[PDB]
């Protein structure tokens, strides 16, 4: 469910509202943990793939107009 | 580095022949030769390769689905998984699958046309780290997949085939947007004397070994053209320096120049030629004074006004004329302050023309001896040479009558030029020999082809 994705990433936005950059950087680099991850890189990637859906939605629908 | 649209890079497959070891590039010579094959580009030693025919040009890495609408009728970054338009720059017979029996998987072949599904190849990298829809890096492995026959690209071990087996194919860099006034290798240009460097057009028992500067119309001649190869395989086409080392392939006969200190300096067959023996390089003036500079090769030497003299490395000798008008060209430290190599780039058309003419001379001969071979027993590259003929016929025809006079006339100038060019070697006379060898028959020998 695409709606779940919506909801999920809205959730993620809610992690960051109020602009807690310490938290945003910590999401960027995860310093307390020995491991490191940049979540946001990945959401970008989601944006990529959804975009690519958008694109193929274009390359199909554009030829049919309506 | 990113590999963008509109760039020259070859497809270097890691083609060990199931044992050892050659790093041969993909190649197909173009005119008269639809069928694909394979050429070395890694043996940079006593047996030098043939780089000129491998030079594919990047074109259109459009989306698969995007292709679908363009079918229904400019420096975009290359990305994985797109169908890609590709080229043999020499022929502009764009790389493509075609329907032939060369075991049910159709062979790749170079159609001229920008039409159709044939000329497009979606990429499916084995590395998920580089998922489809990701920028190509220099030298990256990939398995092309036909958009047309939907076959995977493959190396049939030698035989080439679009099969379900999956050979990888690297994009080895050559050049990225040459600027005028900035000399490049893999890129033909005249070596001027003030009049320019050239060799005898006889193409006879005198195996063009003689080497001469010469003025007048010989400068237009193909024989006065030279395809420089910098001593690099990657970025061979990157902009030249007055110092960086380089091979000197001849254009009209394809021969590498090399260190025959006998006759000072002279042409040699592309078999004796050595990466060492050819180690010529440019210099600003007679002077005895980092490398390689990959990623673009900095702009420097002019296509025109600037001089450069070619100091050699294996002998260290400077090139110079030895003294009807046929001043020579030979290696020793002095000569005189007048080698006058104010280098200038060769025209596109000149080069394809020329290289094609070498392809043609390179093809008829074995055909000739092979037809002549059963003349000894009264009672064989046939169809490929027929292809060469109809190719030249195409290459050589009149402008459309249904055209504006200006383009008719200009195109006619192209015709006149091209005819003159192929006439410069007179291979036509080899054709005359052919005809002499043939029509002895009433119908006959061989009784099959």
């Amino acid at each position: 469910d695409d709606e779940f994705t919506q909801d999920l990433f809205r959730f993620l936005q809610l992690l960051c509202e109020g602009h807690n950059n310490d938290f945003q950087n910590y999401l960027r680099t995860q310093t307390g943990n020995t491991t490191t991850i940049n979540i946001i890189i990945c959401t970008v990637d989601y944006l990529l793939r959804l975009q690519e859906s958008i694109s193929d939605f274009y390359w199909y629908y554009s030829g049919k107009d309506v | 580095q990113f590999l963008r649209t509109d760039d020259e890079v070859v497809l270097q497959c890691s083609a060990t022949v199931l044992k050892e070891q050659l790093k041969l590039c993909l190649a197909a010579e173009g005119f008269g030769n639809r069928l694909c094959f394979l050429e070395p580009t890694s043996n940079a030693q006593n047996v030098p390769p043939d780089l000129a025919i491998c030079c594919f040009t990047l074109e259109q890495s459009l989306s698969v689905r995007a292709l679908q609408e363009m079918l229904a009728n400019g420096h975009r970054t290359l990305l994985y998984g797109h169908a890609i338009l590709l080229r043999h720059a020499h022929s502009r017979m764009y790389l493509s699958c075609l329907t032939t029996s060369r075991k049910l998987a159709f062979d790749v072949g170079l159609q001229e046309d920008a039409t159709g599904e044939a000329c497009w190849w979606t990429m499916h990298p084995a590395s998920k780290q580089r998922s489809e829809g990701e920028k190509v890096r220099v030298g990256d492995d990939l398995i092309l997949v036909s958009v047309s026959s939907e076959r995977y690209l493959h190396l049939s071990t030698l035989q080439v085939d679009a099969s379900f087996m999956q050979t990888l194919w690297n994009m080895n860099p050559i050049c990225s947007c040459c600027e005028e006034g900035y000399v490049t290798g893999g890129h033909v240009l005249r070596l001027f004397h003030g009049e320019c460097l050239t060799i005898s057009a006889a193409d006879s028992d005198d195996q063009r070994r003689l080497v001469y500067y010469e003025g007048g119309a010989v400068c237009t001649h193909a024989r006065s053209l030279w395809r420089l190869e910098p001593l690099r395989i990657s970025w061979s086409g990157s902009h030249l320096r007055w110092g960086q080392p380089l091979r000197i392939r001849h254009v009209t006969t394809g021969r590498y120049l090399a260190l025959t200190e006998d006759q000072g300096l002279v042409v040699v067959d592309a078999c004796k030629a050595h990466t060492k023996a050819t180690s010529f390089c440019f210099r600003v003036s007679k002077e005895k004074l980092k490398r390689d500079v990959e990623g673009m090769g900095p702009p420097e030497i002019k296509y025109g006004e600037s001089l450069c003299f070619v100091q050699h490395v294996a002998s260290g000798l400077w090139l110079t004329y030895a003294a009807v008008l046929k001043k020579k060209a030979i290696l020793h430290q002095e000569g005189h302050m007048d080698d006058a190599l104010f280098l200038t780039r060769c025209q596109q058309e000149e080069s394809q023309a020329a290289r094609m003419i070498h392809s043609t001379a390179g093809l008829y001969n074995q055909f000739i001896k092979g037809l002549d071979s059963f003349s000894g027993k009264p009672r064989l590259p046939i169809e490929a040479v027929i292809l060469s003929l109809q190719d030249l016929i195409g290459y050589f025809e009149p402008p459309s009558e249904e055209l504006q006079h200006e383009e008719k006339q200009s195109k006619l100038r192209s015709l006149r030029n091209r005819q003159s060019l192929f006439q410069e070697e007179g291979m036509l006379s080899l054709v005359l020999n052919c005809i002499d060898r043939l029509n002895v028959y009433t119908t006959y020998a061989g009784e099959e082809a």
